[PDB]
């Protein structure tokens, strides 16, 4: 059997866009939390200063998995040949 | 006229609901079936109703 | 065994078109913000000014992540061959 | 190892393909907002002249991340050789 | 180091069955906004005719996301070779 | 450098493909608009004579989105050598 | 320049896999119309007769969507060499 | 110019791996068909066995959806090349 | 014309990922299922004994399509060369 | 007619990604088996015994298909050469 | 027949995007099971201390799929040659 490597440098860059089209997603849920705050906010208002946290701590496993898509890529082309 | 409750359970056309402490403020109708009132020390109370209103208070 | 370098470079032009698909998955995470802000301010228009800081908040971000995931299709074109 | 650079003048276009399909994504952020002052002033109708200015903020920026989206699409195939 | 420029005529045709996957996905907002119409006619007649014109103005430019998405991928076929 | 132009002839047979993953993707809207006018009459069914009109526009015009990416993957085929 | 003219028969296949993927969507739109009839019937059973109509005619419109989508991927497999 | 015909016989196993992408997406519709069912009982217990028949039809044919997005699959091994 | 055939033995397990990546989507028809059994348990409690045999029941079906969706997964691998 | 009989090495590689982006699609039937859960124990809190263990049972199940949509991503990788 | 082996370098730098487009579907998981918190809690407060663990629950697991699908991309790149 013969033996073929091949290095596509150019894969480098294709990656990344696979990356990319997944760092958008967890936007629905940030939205999808503070849209709910909204909503419970609106039907008891007296709740509203202890319904923040949990807010904040969903937003922030949102943007911190969106992060790690994205340092993907960034990380996908700026070190790789 | 103004009993402490623990907990009561309402029947309506969406179906069944139950109320606690700090529920939120809802008007709705009652549709025509049983009541149940929960006090503190665990016994219940059970109501047969002819329709109403519930009228619910955050406070 | 055989080594075959290759450099693609169409492949440049291929993920810019793969990472903006995830440009506008966003704007269904953006939108949802502000539609809730309205069914809240009709639910409770009283506490409306409550309300608009968290929403901006939430739009601040969730439009954010598109950038990121933009800039990668303009940081992937005009800078590599 | 051996250099084979290849030059992919197809590239040029498949990419504007993919991006454009991520042009459509923002419509459905749009009608929730449109669609939820319709249900908010539904809901509260002398609320109606207040709430109308944020959903056609929210929707612009939606439209906004489509016109992106659509600029490279444009942006691909009309200078790119 | 060789060069290898290669002019793929096939990848005329194959973005534009991507984009057209795109063209479909503003339906599901035209159809958000007319039913968001119908369930506010519902809750309230009377408001029938004042929301009219945002459920025209929300369904044309989603079927103008759709109508451009459906342009690169007819201008993607008739004029490149 | 070099110029190997390729006539890829089964590329016609590929999009064709790709645009039918998104000829179903109108239906979902499609069935929430006839959805919609359920609810709506069943809300009040004396607007049911009043809401049907959209109702009906509505599926076209989503209907009409489908069909022309129908179109592309038979404009992709019975007239592409 | 070079004219390399290759027919890929495999590609009267793959396209076909891509063919089927949209066939799937559809049927969350029958389910979508079949599930607004109950909820709607359980709401005013006295219109069940006046709906029901209305409901098959989605479902039948969805389907076709869904036939279309099944047509290529069997109009590209017995017939396309 | 040259003509070479390519038969690649291992796309006989790509498309029935991506079209099972698309056998598994009408469950989504199919577990709607009973969602709706119990709400509709849970709304109206005695119009439970007038329902039936219409959860058993949208089911049978989102399932019948899925059934011949599958079909393609294993009908694109087990007798093509 | 001339005539290459190929056979590869790589694409045996491509198209394992694209099956793999529709096992997962039936998970949403679980939950769903399941779901709509505790909602109409809380609205009609009573009712609870007659809506289980249909939950699981619609929750098998869509299991069943995951497991041919992972079938193909398998059957790609172990048994083709 | 010609044979070139291929084994590409890095197929191995790539199927695993392409299984992988279907191991988080579970994770949003999870949270709709929790949120059912949560919702329905309030509006009934007697009932929150009576609703956890099908909570927990949908949840597994659910899991269980993410666990195949890796366990191919891991059986891909590290025991194909 | 003939036999060419061929190893593609750039297959490693492939899937590991191919995986992270679905790194951010979970986060919809978070934010579903935070925001049923939320409006459990708003709906009834005593019962917050009771659904707050599943809550809990709700996030790690769903954040846990998202982290062996990262892992795939961090394990895909960082040890394949």
């Amino acid at each position: 059997a013969i033996a073929y490597e091949v290095t596509v440098n150019g894969a480098n860059l294709i990656g990344a866009g696979m990356a990319a089209s997944g760092v958008g997603v967890p936007a629905i849920g940030v939205a999808m939390c503070f849209s709910s705050y909204m909503l419970a906010a609106a039907r008891q208002p007296n709740m509203s200063a202890k319904l923040l946290p949990y807010c904040i701590l969903g937003f922030a496993l949102s943007e911190a998995l969106a992060l790690f898509t994205l340092l993907i890529a960034l990380l996908e082309l700026f070190v790789f040949s | 006229k103004q009993e402490p409750v623990a907990a009561i359970t309402i029947r309506t056309n969406e179906g069944e609901m139950g109320v606690l402490a700090g529920h939120e403020y809802t008007v709705q109708q009652l549709a025509p079936g049983i009541l149940e009132v929960e006090y503190e020390g665990g016994k219940k109370d059970q109501y047969v109703i002819s329709g109403g209103f519930a009228h619910v208070n955050d406070t």
